[PDB]
């Protein structure tokens, strides 16, 4: 279907960028849009078929390229905060017009590269009230102090991620609601049968994928460098 | 120009959610309804050409060129149907509505509203609290407190036990923070 690279980036105002979209199912149409909060989904370029691209509705800023029928390539000349969203890649057959969209990027521009810092991630164990009046219990995770907003939390009890059970904040909290580039927070919960939780044997870990610094980017400050990294934390079951 | 009923909308279990979109151009050919969920890509759900009304399970779109809309109803709403959804109309260059996100609430059939207490199971010093079992009338209120965060109430489901619960969960770094002042 459709694939496009990376998932998620944060950029210093300035620097320059290429999204990448891949669509093998030989589609000859191919579009980029930017969807922004309050706005859903505007056009940026588009191309017929190889060596043809044209404008859309917010074009400026932004470059294609359409050399192959297979990609579909964007790029950012010079990174604004304007130029936060989260963009899509889409495609369909060319010659009925279902589109059929990549998962999407989500960008992120900040004036400072000190302004990223990775999640703390926290398992909070369920409550002995819980247990004990509902039979079930609940863990909590937390991650805290990130930035940008570009995380993916998962759930994985005895080593296989978990869909059942669970439910994670559809957005982050700022930590400063009225700082411009505030860290961020994220909970989860998830929900098992008291007895499940009371073996000894289970395990559940807490993982979130942080998207940040690659090495190359410079760094000075006291901590260490914010990379794209997996933080996560566990819990093993207990009688209690 | 595509324009849609403002959200968000909330719609109990079982009920039906009901979407609208205008579109200014009277010589539009055709029409969709896309699903997004949260993070998530848009999804063709509907296409429409002609005046009336058109199925697909619990889909039902429908189209009047006379008075220049096309809506979009989900029958016996489920809480897995809440999303944003998406209205677009072609002059085959597409042109999207702003979205209107839907919130289908569970029908909690033994609420049972307490707040418990949880600790880290790493330092046993940190805790969270979490108010959970209530039902989907129930309003969970922001801190009166820049230092107390309490996040937005969240729908799990045991499909173990056929089961659904809200919850919501609330921290703070001031210690001497009791989960009884927490949700107020």
């Amino acid at each position: 279907g459709v694939t496009q690279t990376p998932k998620f980036q944060v950029l210093k105002t300035g620097q320059s960028m290429t999204l990448q979209c891949a669509q093998d199912m030989n589609h000859e149409y191919m579009s980029w849009y930017r969807q922004d909060p309050g706005m859903g989904l505007r056009l940026i370029h588009y191309s017929v078929g190889a060596g043809i691209t044209d404008q859309g509705e917010v074009p400026n800023g932004y470059n294609v390229s359409r050399s192959t029928t297979e990609d579909f390539p964007l790029r950012l000349l010079s990174a604004a905060p304007s130029q936060t969203s989260v963009y899509f890649c889409a495609s369909r057959p060319g010659l009925q017009p279902e589109q059929y969209f990549g998962p999407g990027t989500r960008l992120t521009v900040t004036e400072d590269l000190k302004n990223v810092f990775p999640p703390e991630v926290a398992v909070f164990e369920p409550s002995e009230a819980e247990i004990s009046h509902t039979q079930k219990a609940t863990l909590v995770c937390l991650a805290t102090g990130f930035y940008p907003d570009h995380v993916e939390l998962s759930w994985w009890v005895n080593g296989k991620e978990v869909h059942s059970g669970v439910c994670t904040d559809p957005q982050p909290l700022k930590e400063q609601p009225a700082l411009n580039d505030s860290r961020y927070a994220l909970s989860s919960r998830l929900r098992v049968s008291a007895t499940f939780w009371q073996d000894p044997r289970n395990h559940f870990r807490c993982q979130v994928q942080f998207y940040g610094l690659s090495e190359n980017d410079e760094w000075t400050q006291d901590r260490a460098k914010p990379v794209t990294q997996i933080v996560s934390a566990e819990a093993w079951g207990r009688a209690d | 120009e595509v324009e849609q009923n403002s959200g968000p909308l909330s719609v109990p279990e079982g009920a039906i959610a009901s979407l609208n979109c205008t579109y200014s151009d009277r010589g539009s050919q055709s029409f969709f309804w896309y699903r997004q969920y949260s993070g998530k890509s848009p999804e063709l759900i509907m296409s429409i050409y002609s005046n009336g009304d058109k199925e697909d399970g619990r889909f039902t779109a429908q189209l009047n060129k006379a008075s220049q809309y096309v809506s979009l109803l989900i029958r016996d709403s489920q809480p897995s149907d809440s999303a944003t959804y998406l209205c677009a109309v072609t002059t085959g260059k597409l042109q999207f509505g702003a979205g209107t996100q839907v919130v289908v609430t569970p029908d909690i059939q033994n609420p049972d509203p307490a707040v418990y207490q949880l600790r880290d199971s790493k330092s046993s010093d940190k805790s969270v609290c979490l108010f959970t079992d209530f039902d989907s009338q129930t309003n969970v209120s922001q801190s009166k407190d820049s230092d107390v965060y309490i996040t937005d109430k969240c729908v799990l489901d045991m499909r173990s036990m056929d089961f659904k619960s809200n919850s919501a969960v609330a921290w703070s770094n001031k210690s001497d923070f009791a989960c009884a002042n927490a949700f107020n």
